[PDB]
């Protein structure tokens, strides 16, 4: 080859190859090439740069030049093109303005969020509603007290979850003014979060997984109400011993790397973070804890009405318009502060300003009584896909396996064992009943498109030998049932 | 469009 | 920054 395509990091021409592509950056000193993981920058770094001085340069040259802030109600706010374009929604200039006037924005009625002193009090709204299999409206609990949800006494912070997790743990980060998404060191990004009075640029992380960690599992966890309709939970319980080899004498096991994992999260954002509208991947509702800081949601109910202005919003080239101005006044604004919790079930759209540095811990689930909103939500992202080209992380993992799963772990189960009596299931399990029905229906859908375009873990002869078996023992109980 | 979100 | 990828 040619001596001068060397990597001046590695000392080859190829990488090994978090994920390098064939993606290559110049110093523009000594003029050598290194590979982007080679070069010492870490994903978030590299479009901030207009001069890039490599390691070797950089005592006898200085630091990297990074770009002049030309259009901070840009995206790309280092772009001259741009300087006459709009101000964009997510931009540093755009969020300034709307911390002067967010709190004009109009206040829940109480049909939308139900708001209690505690855990206890939670729990007997939650019951008069109906509970989790007709839950509608989101709460916000005051004290935590009765919840039963494990967390970190105050006095714990970023350090201590830098600590944990390890300095050189990556996590996904939000470039506020660029809305965007990059790799960050957990050192790095204590680092700046320590740099209170100089920020260029905001960073806001939503998305540290740590179910993983074997200590931060333990002191931080979902509400027990949630662990105990969670899906995924019932799934993948975390049991040992006899559970666990029955769980694999059944062929109920599943492999850990197939989990969703994304029960157990961890945020921090610094003050002036804004998240823009969305609906949680999958449909899926969150428990969302503020154990330092202040957040304020702002909101909109999960009707037809708001989802075609949502899907609408989301498909659209402008990039100006905040759906709340289009939303004919369907979005409320709630302020979340230190120790309050949010639960918000499945399909509303939010969007978060973070007025204060902040750490959160929350975590995202699927359950039963939010079957058809779930549902609903997943045919809400295809439609959207089919527009614009998004990536896969930014999705529910394994939405349809799951459901293939526990339709024949867990229902398919349930009503061959309530047929093989005469049960009528609308006696002790009705809500098991319905949410079959509706899993079902969706799921005939999925198999007649796979049949029509083909696969994209699970063999279409395996799931139409899952069919076949939940059709009959449907057929048989409706049986018992006009009887 | 949609990079600016919840990464899993 | 100038950059290539292959
Ligand atoms: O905290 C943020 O700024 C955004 N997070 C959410 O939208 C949520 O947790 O469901
Ligand atoms: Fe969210
Ligand atoms: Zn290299
Ligand atoms: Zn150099």
């Amino acid at each position: 080859p040619k001596e001068s395509d060397r990597c001046g990091g590695c000392g080859k021409f190829t990488h090994e190859d978090k994920k390098n592509d064939f993606q290559w950056i110049g110093c523009d000193s000594c003029q050598t090439w290194y590979h982007f993981l080679c070069s010492g920058l870490e994903q978030f770094e590299y479009y901030l740069y207009e001069k890039f001085f490599c390691p070797k340069c950089v005592p006898h040259t200085g630091h990297s030049i990074r770009y002049k802030v030309v259009a901070p109600h840009r995206y790309r706010w280092y772009s001259p093109n741009e300087k006459h374009l709009g101000i964009e929604v997510g931009s540093k200039t755009w969020i300034e303005d709307f911390i002067t006037r967010e709190n004009t924005v109009p206040s829940p009625t109480d049909d939308e969020v139900c708001i209690v002193e505690d855990g206890y009090e939670f729990r007997r709204e939650f019951e008069k509603l109906g509970g989790a299999d007709n839950w509608g409206k989101v709460f916000m609990v005051k004290d935590m007290d009765g919840l039963n949800m494990t967390m970190p006494k105050p006095g714990f912070d970023l350090e201590d979850v830098v600590k944990i997790m390890g300095s050189d743990y990556e996590v996904d980060t939000i470039d506020v003014y660029n809305q965007s998404t990059y790799s960050m060191k957990l050192d790095t990004f204590r680092k700046l979060f320590r740099d209170t009075k100089n920020r260029p640029l905001l960073y806001n992380f939503l998305s540290l997984e740590f179910s993983d960690n074997n200590e931060m599992k333990e002191i931080a966890k979902p509400p027990r109400f949630v662990q105990e309709i969670s899906m995924v939970n019932r799934l993948w319980p975390d049991v040992s011993g006899a559970e666990y080899i029955k769980l694999l004498q059944r062929e109920e096991y599943l492999p850990e790397d197939q989990r969703p994992k994304v029960e157990q999260f961890c945020l921090a954002g610094m003050a002036g973070s804004y998240t823009d509208f969305h609906v949680d991947f999958g449909g899926s509702s969150v428990y969302y804890h503020i154990l330092k800081g202040e957040k304020i949601f702002y909101i909109a109910a999960p009707t037809e009405q708001n989802f075609a202005a949502y899907q609408a919003h989301e498909t659209s080239p402008d990039t100006t318009t905040w759906f709340g101005d289009i939303a004919n006044g369907a979005v409320k604004r709630v302020v979340i502060k230190e120790g309050q919790t949010l639960l918000i079930p499945a399909g509303w759209i939010h969007a978060v300003l973070t007025p204060v540095d902040s750490l959160v811990f929350g975590g995202n689930f699927l359950h039963l009584g939010n079957l058809e909103m779930q549902m609903r939500v997943y045919h809400l992202e295809n439609a959207i896909r089919k527009e614009i080209r998004s990536e896969e992380k930014f999705y529910f993992p394994n939405f349809e396996l799951l459901h293939w799963m526990y339709m024949r772990n867990v229902l398919l189960e349930k009503i061959t064992e309530a047929n093989q009596e005469g049960s009528d299931m609308r006696e002790q399990e009705k809500n098991i009943w319905t949410a079959s029905q509706i899993m079902k229906a969706e799921m005939e859908r999925w198999m007649d498109r796979e049949l029509r375009l083909g696969p994209e873990i699970l063999p279409t002869d395996d799931k139409n030998k899952i069919m076949i078996s939940v059709r009959k023992q449907i057929e048989i109980q409706t049986k018992i049932q006009n009887a | 469009k949609q990079t600016a979100r919840k990464s899993t």
